[PDB]
């Protein structure tokens, strides 16, 4: 078949996907800070 | 038992899909990274950092006694150095 | 007679008995029935006993000053504790029921008895032709019990910190188990509710998806249940309307299509979930505890920040600290 | 028309069902859901509670916590554009708005999701049994993060979202209004311990009452996905708990509405009795209890036992937990047993 | 060989029921794993082990396990020497890689069935024979190991023994308990408080001495199963399948997981104080020994204190009139231990000894055992659930006490299910319900 | 008084177990 | 709110003279505490013996003087009663009886500074923390 590539999925898939991973990028980091 | 969008199996597949997201899902991470390796999420939330939670000697609490003049109060809080 | 014996044997494992009394039966009976029937007399007139040894009765009985919530049957004295204490241990009655004689006595029969009954929970089955492990997921439910009456027992080294036999006795278990083991912040327990939320979600998630997708049979001023025979063929509620509801409420791949992956799934959450909520008490009874984040977060100078954790640690002080008044003598609870 | 054409669009089926509810669901339950997201790893409560909630600050999975506004807020709805945090994002941060901003959201979502249940209900044509179970999840949310603290003096003292932070809603509800020994609460139990049990045994009972449709011993296979015979025997498993237990289903139909009534029934029961809570008209004591055990010293129920409990969790924990009320209770005040 | 038309892929290694060869192979390479984390492990507790610190205090569990047979320990449990303890992990390591081979090759090269590669190795489940004859086999193999104890402990050197006359040392062993009376006296012993079976073993003369009687036993009953056929009975009580005898071995293992745990709580002797912790009662009577010892040199006179109840706050009496320890530590009068037992008398706790005969050496003995309780947290805090984070330690008796009862619990739950599936899969219904002939529907209603 | 009240309705209790167990619709198969 | 050296400045001995510590040395101090310390001192108390604790002012009213890097020092190789009228090296770990605790074989003088350092120092940043039991928890 000739599947599209934005859809409605696209979306919501990377509305979830995007932040986590910028996240879990942020909470590694957390992981060196100290005092 | 199908829809319109592109089954996941095969764009998780696709060689393209990894040409792309090898670079986007790194960068993300590293912008996040940043994000609080910089100190930048501290004053977007106004979180304390370590050496900010108290004055040298005080050793009380900054609670926020009223509702109306709370935001006055706050950054009175954080004149005494804290 | 074709033999007494092979006729008794015979009796004992027919399938045409109203109650299948099995060979697990001819244990659990008796034991069960010496377990209630003391139990039932214990509850109403049963004196006040010395749980903690230290010569101050506790009364919890209906006769004697308690009602259903707050009533219980005392577990056995701290003078005693894991020593065997049995009717004929005692010069007297009265000194059996001062030293929670009788909290033995159930505990012991009960437990042999709901052991058997998850023996005969097979047995019948086998009988019958039917597969078994119908007796494996009550091993969950029993497996609590025994770490409640038995396994925490053993390991704190006496049955009066055994879970006491009664509604408020109950709650007592749980205030002071959470101050001495932080039980909150145990994973056991943590997948203990959950496999109980999740079961009473589950519970009412099928129960919900089935009853809404029957296949009509029924007028318009008549029960909705009568649309159904003991004893049918085919099957009474559309499965393939419920997936497809449920399928889209979610999304397809996240929704059963399989009754038999649907059933297994409903047994095997709770199941699993519950089987470590025992291991949890059991755990625990080896003062293994839930995670202990006191004090651990400080700032750049040392200064101590709190966080929940601490003000959970400040509410089990309390607890420990007024726990159990008098029966202390020294600084730490290692007992 | 531009609605039928709106609606077309909306009720068409895709891989994640937009529709009508969606309109409301979809903003709110992503907004929650990221709101608690966010303050979980970098917004602090040290400004409202002096507590470390973030994983910025050190907390971890457990400890962190999206927590409550001051107590100075009152029921304030904590807007970003309210006279509180004054447009300002940051402020609106550190005065707990964004648990308000869960919460209002969340709650939206809820119902924009039961809703959803109603709408692709109806589009499919089965009945709204699914609807009418979700709403013990509504009423328990509903009372426990709303009507509770709309009754107490603010909103500081409803549940923050975390997983530490319930923890001592637990125990100060122990502590302060015995929530254990309400009749409400003990229904609810029943119902939630009852239906995770249902759930248990009746799984076991139809995957060990299977009739054999395939020649592999594992059985999963062999189901016929569209529907015609029963797959599991429903008449040996009558004459099974019939012989083991004595009493034993016989209505396909009646046993999964059982599986609805009892845990739904126990949730809006433990809701009631929340709604009490709020006012704190709790079960805290038995009055008959206490005047005998006034009069003498020598009464002791496991009923008394617990009340010295609660007394010691509410001296030792209120300065901490209520920071408002700037406590100071000298060590000599402390109410405390021998030795410990 | 083997796919989805014989078992599914989570239940995979139910294919190799009928395939002797690679069912060889897994428990060969199986086995190697075993050897390979007690040779492993070893060399990572010696790799961060610490001589002059207490084991118990480093997470140890197998080196002690080597110091108990009397290995590179002396006086009071003091590490002399760590390479007995390098030897035991290199070696085992090692031998981990032989069976690795031999596990990794059976199941992927050799023969896929041995009954035609070789009749002797080759077997059948339903071959009573064969089977009690492998039984027969193991259970020699079994019972000369319990030999190889007995000679170390009489002449390879010996074993720790705690009760040591002049204190915790090394000792040879030349007096083994042999009177039956006396070791089987054991399994007549009650359960519960006082009477505590077979873990209230004390003294290494019966720990060498049963283990000969095992020993001999075991090699006894192997050679009888070599010999012989299951009887009459035995042939129409049990079920004769794979699935079954695999479910016999469950719960054998359950329940010896249920007495190890016990043990390693219990049990003061084959589980020295020195090496692990101080058991639960030992710690707890330990606090009462500390303050005993402490407010007596204030002044006090501790046998004639009366303590808040008015039961006794330093002394008190058990209810067979024994003289004990007083407080909540009233539940481990049954506590037996070196540091403690010179003070007892033929009445319990003599008054007088205590009195005047503690020795400096018990006093710190004492303290030690009180401040190193077997109370600790998951993320390992000593002390009590309201403790503050500093000392990182949780006794090896919890460890191990905790650990081996989960095991133990599921095995017995192992046991149900492949016992259960064994009576269906002989009978012959363990896939369903006949639709055809179904059993209930010919039996009469009970109605 | 009270005492008298609990017995009672836990007697009662006990009492509904047995007409339920023994003294149920028996259950027809097919033909209901 | 961070560990100056203005914090890390603890009397050296009974004359009035003072030493100031390194985050180095605190740390350094402060591990050790636990290594040797915690097991019975965990958080200024003492398990074995609540009457007496680690507050610099109980130190300070000791027999000899306890409050000061000295002090401590000299207590961690013959250690007394609070008169100091007995010595209790025999009973309680010590240089004079590494052979009785092990864990004291290893500390050499550099360590026993540090732990006395640590002592002087943590009731600078905790307080009444310091000093008191599960009342300040
Ligand atoms: C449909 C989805 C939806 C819904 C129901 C809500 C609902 C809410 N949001 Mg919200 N939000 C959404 C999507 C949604 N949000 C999205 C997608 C975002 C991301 C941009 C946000 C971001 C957001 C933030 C950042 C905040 C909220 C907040 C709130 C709460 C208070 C807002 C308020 O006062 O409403 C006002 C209601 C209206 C404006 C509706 C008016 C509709 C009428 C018909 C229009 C009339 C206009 C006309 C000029 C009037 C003329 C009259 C004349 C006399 C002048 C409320 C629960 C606040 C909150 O949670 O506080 C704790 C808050 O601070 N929202
Ligand atoms: C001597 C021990 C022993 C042996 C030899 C067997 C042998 C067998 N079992 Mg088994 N079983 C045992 C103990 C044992 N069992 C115990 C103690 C239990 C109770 C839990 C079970 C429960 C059980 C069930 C429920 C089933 C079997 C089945 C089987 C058969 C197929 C094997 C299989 O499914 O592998 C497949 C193996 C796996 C899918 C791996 C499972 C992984 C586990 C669950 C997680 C372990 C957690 C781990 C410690 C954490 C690691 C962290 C991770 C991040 C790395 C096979 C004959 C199956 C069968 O066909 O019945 C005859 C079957 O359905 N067993
Ligand atoms: C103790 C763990 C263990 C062991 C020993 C085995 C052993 C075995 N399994 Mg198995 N299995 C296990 C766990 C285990 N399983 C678990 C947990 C699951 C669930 C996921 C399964 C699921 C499963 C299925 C579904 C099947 C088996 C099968 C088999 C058999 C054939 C293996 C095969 O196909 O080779 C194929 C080998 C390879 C593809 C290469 C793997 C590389 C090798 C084997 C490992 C090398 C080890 C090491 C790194 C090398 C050291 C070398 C050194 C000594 C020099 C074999 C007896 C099959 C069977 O029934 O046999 C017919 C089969 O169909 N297993
Ligand atoms: C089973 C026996 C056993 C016992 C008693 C111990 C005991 C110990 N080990 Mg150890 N270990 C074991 C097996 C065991 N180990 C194995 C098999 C391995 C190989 C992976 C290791 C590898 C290992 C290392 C590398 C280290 C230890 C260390 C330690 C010590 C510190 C304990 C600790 O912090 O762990 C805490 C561990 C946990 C809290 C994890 C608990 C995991 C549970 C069991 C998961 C259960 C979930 C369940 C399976 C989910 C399945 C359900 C699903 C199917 C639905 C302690 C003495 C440490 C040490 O010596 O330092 C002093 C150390 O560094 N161990
Ligand atoms: C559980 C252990 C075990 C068992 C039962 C078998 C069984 C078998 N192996 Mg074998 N094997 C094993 C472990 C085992 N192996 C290990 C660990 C390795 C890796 C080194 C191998 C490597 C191996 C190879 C390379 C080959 C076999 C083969 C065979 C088969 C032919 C018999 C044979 O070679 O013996 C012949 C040898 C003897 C009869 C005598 C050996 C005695 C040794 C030298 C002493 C053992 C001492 C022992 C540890 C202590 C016992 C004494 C104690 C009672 C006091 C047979 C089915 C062959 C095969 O596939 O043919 C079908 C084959 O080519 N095996
Ligand atoms: C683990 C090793 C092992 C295993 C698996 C077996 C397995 C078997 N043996 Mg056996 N045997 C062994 C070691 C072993 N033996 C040793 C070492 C000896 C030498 C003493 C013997 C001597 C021996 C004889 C003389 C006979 C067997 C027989 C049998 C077979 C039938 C067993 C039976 O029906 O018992 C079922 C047991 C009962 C019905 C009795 C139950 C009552 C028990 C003993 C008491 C309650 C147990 C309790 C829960 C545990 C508490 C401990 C207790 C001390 C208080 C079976 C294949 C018989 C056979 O078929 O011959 C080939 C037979 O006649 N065995
Ligand atoms: C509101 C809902 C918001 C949904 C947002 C989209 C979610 C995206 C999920 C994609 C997953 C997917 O499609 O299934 C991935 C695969 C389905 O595989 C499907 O196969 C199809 C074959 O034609 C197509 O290839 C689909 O693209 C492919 O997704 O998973 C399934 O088999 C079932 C998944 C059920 C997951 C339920 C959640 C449980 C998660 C487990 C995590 C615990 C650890
Ligand atoms: C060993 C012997 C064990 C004795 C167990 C006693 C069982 C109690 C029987 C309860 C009565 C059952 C009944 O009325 O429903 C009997 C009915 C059986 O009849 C049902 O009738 C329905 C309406 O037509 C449908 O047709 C069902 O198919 C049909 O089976 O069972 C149910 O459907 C209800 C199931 C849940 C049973 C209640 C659980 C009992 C819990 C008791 C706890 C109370 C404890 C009080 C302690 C003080
Ligand atoms: C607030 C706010 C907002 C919002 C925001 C958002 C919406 C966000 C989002 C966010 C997000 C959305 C985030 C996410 C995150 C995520 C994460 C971070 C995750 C993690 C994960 C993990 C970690 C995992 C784990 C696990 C599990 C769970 C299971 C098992 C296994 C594992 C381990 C894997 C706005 C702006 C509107 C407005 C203002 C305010
Ligand atoms: C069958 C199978 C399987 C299994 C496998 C196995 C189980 C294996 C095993 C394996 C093994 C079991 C291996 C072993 C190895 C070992 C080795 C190889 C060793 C080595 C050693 C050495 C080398 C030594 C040396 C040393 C020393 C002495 C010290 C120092 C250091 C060192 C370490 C170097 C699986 C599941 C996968 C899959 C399916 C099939
Ligand atoms: C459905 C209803 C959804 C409504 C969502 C509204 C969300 C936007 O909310 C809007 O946020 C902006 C900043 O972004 C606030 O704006 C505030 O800060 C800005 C600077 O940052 C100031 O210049 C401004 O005067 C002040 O009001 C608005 O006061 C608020 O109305
Ligand atoms: O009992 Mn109930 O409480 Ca387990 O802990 Mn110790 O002893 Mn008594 O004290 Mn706490
Ligand atoms: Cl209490
Ligand atoms: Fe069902």
């Amino acid at each position: 078949v000739s599947y599209p590539i934005f859809t409605v999925r696209w979306v919501a898939v990377h509305t979830l996907a995007v932040p986590t991973i910028f996240f879990l990028g942020a909470i590694a980091a957390m992981q060196f800070i100290q005092r | 038992g199908t829809t319109g969008e592109r089954p996941f199996s095969d764009i998780i597949t696709s060689v393209r899909y990894w040409v792309i997201h090898s670079i986007t899902i790194p960068a993300l991470f590293i912008a996040g990274w940043l994000f609080v390796s910089t100190g930048l999420a501290y004053d977007v939330f106004g979180t304390p950092r370590p050496d900010s939670y108290y004055a040298q000697e005080q050793r009380s609490i900054p609670l926020v006694t009223d509702r109306f003049e709370a935001k006055q109060q706050v950054e009175t809080f954080l004149e005494q150095l804290k | 007679s074709a033999n007494l014996w092979e006729r008794f044997c015979n009796w004992v494992t027919s399938t045409d008995n109203r109650l299948y009394v099995g060979w697990f039966g001819v244990i659990m009976i008796p034991t069960l029935l010496a377990a209630t029937i003391c139990f039932v007399i214990a509850f109403i007139a049963a004196p006040p006993v010395d749980i903690d040894g230290i010569r101050e009765p506790v009364s919890g009985s209906l006769l004697y000053g308690n009602n259903i919530i707050t009533g219980a049957v005392v577990p056995s004295s701290n003078a005693i504790g894991l020593h065997f204490y049995p009717i004929w241990e005692a010069a007297s009655l009265d000194e059996w029921l001062y030293n929670g004689g009788p909290y033995q006595l159930i505990i012991f029969h009960f437990l042999l008895g709901a052991s058997c009954y998850m023996g005969r929970q097979w047995e019948l089955s086998y009988r019958l032709g039917m597969r078994p492990w119908i007796c494996v997921a009550y091993s969950a439910p029993l497996a609590s019990a025994f770490a409640v009456f038995l396994i925490y027992p053993i390991g704190q080294g006496s049955f009066s910190d055994g879970m006491p036999l009664g509604i408020s006795g109950t709650f007592n278990f749980m205030i002071v188990f959470q101050a001495e083991h932080n039980i909150l912040m145990h994973p056991f327990h943590q997948l203990g509710v959950a496999g109980v939320f999740g079961g009473a979600l589950f519970c009412a998630m099928h129960g919900s998806l089935v009853t809404s997708s029957l296949i009509r049979e029924t007028t318009e001023t008549e029960s909705a249940n009568y649309g159904y025979k003991f004893g049918q063929e085919e099957e009474t509620y559309n499965i393939v309307a419920a997936h497809g509801y449920f399928g889209r409420l979610i999304f397809q791949y996240a929704s059963f299509n399989n009754s038999r992956s649907l059933h297994f799934f409903l047994a095997a959450w709770p199941v699993v979930g519950v089987w470590f909520t025992a291991l949890g008490i059991s755990t625990m009874a080896f003062n293994l505890n839930g995670f202990n984040f006191n004090h651990s977060v400080i700032d750049a100078k040392g200064n101590v920040i709190n966080t929940w954790a601490d003000i959970i640690n400040r509410a089990n002080l309390g607890m420990e600290v007024m726990h159990e008044r008098n029966a202390h003598n020294f600084p730490l609870d290692l007992a | 028309g531009w609605f039928d054409i709106l609606d077309d669009w909306l009720k068409r089926d895709r891989f994640v069902f937009v529709g009508w509810s969606g309109i409301l669901l979809f903003p709110c339950a992503y907004l929650a859901l990221g709101g608690w997201l966010t303050g979980t790893t970098f917004v602090t409560s040290w400004y409202t509670h002096g507590l470390a909630s973030s994983y910025l600050e050190g907390c971890n999975f457990l400890t962190v916590a999206v927590s409550t506004p001051a107590n100075s807020m009152g029921h304030s709805l904590l807007l970003l554009w309210g006279p509180e945090a004054q447009g300002d994002f940051t402020r609106w941060c550190q005065l707990g708005g964004l648990w308000t901003f869960i919460a209002l959201h969340g709650a939206f979502g809820l119902i924009g999701f039961m809703l959803r249940q109603f709408e692709i209900a109806r589009l499919v044509g089965v009945r709204p049994y699914n609807a009418i179970a979700f709403s013990a999840p509504i009423a328990v949310f509903v009372s426990v993060f709303l009507i509770y603290p709309l009754g107490q003096s603010s909103w500081f003292f409803a549940p923050s979202f975390g997983v530490a932070a319930i923890f001592r809603f637990l125990l100060f509800f122990q502590g302060f209004h015995n929530w254990t020994l309400n009749p409400f609460h003990m229904m609810g139990v029943a119902g939630v311990l009852g239906g995770a049990l249902l759930c248990a045994i009746h799984g076991a009972t139809v995957e060990n009452t299977l009739f054999q449709d395939g020649e592999g011993a594992s059985t999963f296979r062999a189901f016929n996905p569209t529907q015609a015979e029963e797959t599991y025997s429903m008449v040996t498993a009558n004459r099974f708990w019939s012989q083991i237990f004595g009493i034993a289903f016989s209505n396909k139909r009646w046993l999964h509405f059982f599986m609805l009534f009892v845990p739904v029934t126990g949730l809006w029961m433990s809701a009631i009795g929340v709604v009490g809570l709020a006012l704190n008209l709790r079960s805290y004591d038995f009055i008959s209890q206490e005047i005998r055990a006034a009069e003498d010293p020598e009464f002791e129920t496991f009923y008394t036992k617990n009340l010295l409990l609660n007394e010691g969790i509410r001296a030792w924990m209120a300065p901490q937990d209520q920071p408002h009320e700037n406590f100071v209770f000298p060590e000599e005040v402390l109410p405390r047993g021998n030795a410990l | 060989d083997q796919e989805s038309s014989g078992f599914a892929w989570w239940a995979g290694n139910a294919r190799l029921i009928n395939l002797s060869g690679k069912l060889l192979g897994a428990h060969v390479a199986h086995a190697g794993l075993i050897v390979f984390w007690a040779g492993a492990m070893t060399l990572f507790e010696l790799a961060h082990f610490i001589p002059e610190k207490p084991m118990y205090e480093q997470g140890l569990i197998l080196i002690p396990h080597i110091a108990t047979l009397g290995w590179g320990v002396g006086p009071g449990g003091e590490v002399v020497d760590t390479f007995p303890f390098f030897v035991v992990g290199v070696v085992h390591l090692i031998s981990s890689a032989v069976l690795g081979f031999g596990g990794v090759y059976h199941a992927i090269r050799g023969p896929e069935t041995l009954e035609e590669y070789s009749s002797f190795f080759g077997y059948d489940w339903k071959d009573k024979n064969k089977m009690t004859t492998i039984l027969g086999f193991h259970l020699i193999v079994l019972g000369i190991g319990a030999l190889l104890l007995v000679a170390k402990a009489m002449f390879f050197g010996g074993l720790y023994d705690t009760w040591a006359p002049g204190g915790g040392d090394v000792r040879v062993i030349t007096n083994p308990t042999l009177d039956p009376r006396v070791i089987f006296g054991y399994l007549l012993k009650s359960p519960f408080g006082g009477e505590g079976w077979i873990v209230s073993v004390n003294n290494l003369e019966d720990v060498v001495g049963g283990h000969i009687w095992i020993g001999l036993i075991c090699i006894a009953g192997g050679i009888w199963h070599i010999l012989t056929t299951p009887f009459g009975w035995a042939r129409r009580a049990f079920i004769w399948s794979g699935e079954a005898y695999l479910s016999y071995s469950l719960g054998a293992l359950s329940m010896m997981g249920f007495i190890a745990t016990c043990f390693v709580w219990f049990n003061n002797t084959v589980y020295p104080s020195e090496f692990y912790g101080p058991t639960g009662p030992e710690a707890s009577q330990a606090q009462a020994m500390t303050f005993l010892i402490r407010d007596q040199k204030l002044g006090a006179n501790v046998g004639s204190a009366q303590g808040p109840t008015g039961l006794g706050k330093y002394l008190m009496r058990s209810p067979t009139g024994e003289i004990i320890f007083g407080g909540e530590t009233m539940r481990f009068w049954d506590f037996r231990g070196p540091w403690l037992e010179p003070l007892r008398g033929p009445n319990g706790l003599d008054l007088n000894k205590i009195k005047n005969d503690i020795q400096p050496w018990q006093e710190r003995r004492a303290a030690e055992y009180m401040t190193h309780a077997p109370l600790g947290s998951l993320n390992s805090v000593g002390g009590v659930a309201t403790e503050i984070n500093s000392v990182n330690f949780v006794s090896p008796r919890s460890w191990l006490a905790t650990s081996h009862f989960v095991l133990a619990f599921f095995f017995l739950v192992g046991h149900l299910w492949h016992a259960g599936r064994a009576r269906a899969a002989a009978a012959g219904f363990e896939k369903g319900i006949d639709r055809e002939s179904e059993p209930v529907l010919s039996m009469p209603s009970l109605d | 008084m009270e005492t008298i009240t609990y017995v009672f309705i836990f007697a009662c209790i006990i009492a509904l177990f047995f007409f339920a167990i023994f003294f149920r619709e028996p259950p027809r198969i097919t033909k209901k | 709110a961070e560990l100056t050296p203005e914090v890390l400045t603890v009397p050296l001995n009974s004359e009035g003279k003072t030493i100031t510590l390194t985050e180095k040395q605190y740390l350094e101090g402060k591990r050790l505490f636990q290594y040797a310390c915690a097991s019975c001192h965990v958080g200024g108390i003492t398990k074995t013996n609540p009457s007496l604790d680690l507050r610099t002012e109980t130190l300070a009213l000791a027999t000899p003087p306890r409050d000061n890097i000295e002090g401590l020092v000299d207590y961690m190789k013959n250690p007394t009663t609070y008169d100091g009228e007995q010595e209790i090296a025999e009973v309680h770990p010590s240089l004079r009886s590494a052979d009785i605790f092990p864990k004291m074989r290893n500390l050499t003088e550099k360590d026993l500074v540090a732990i006395a350092g640590h002592i002087l120092v943590e009731p600078k940043i905790l307080g009444d923390k310091w000093g008191g039991g599960k009342v300040y928890y």
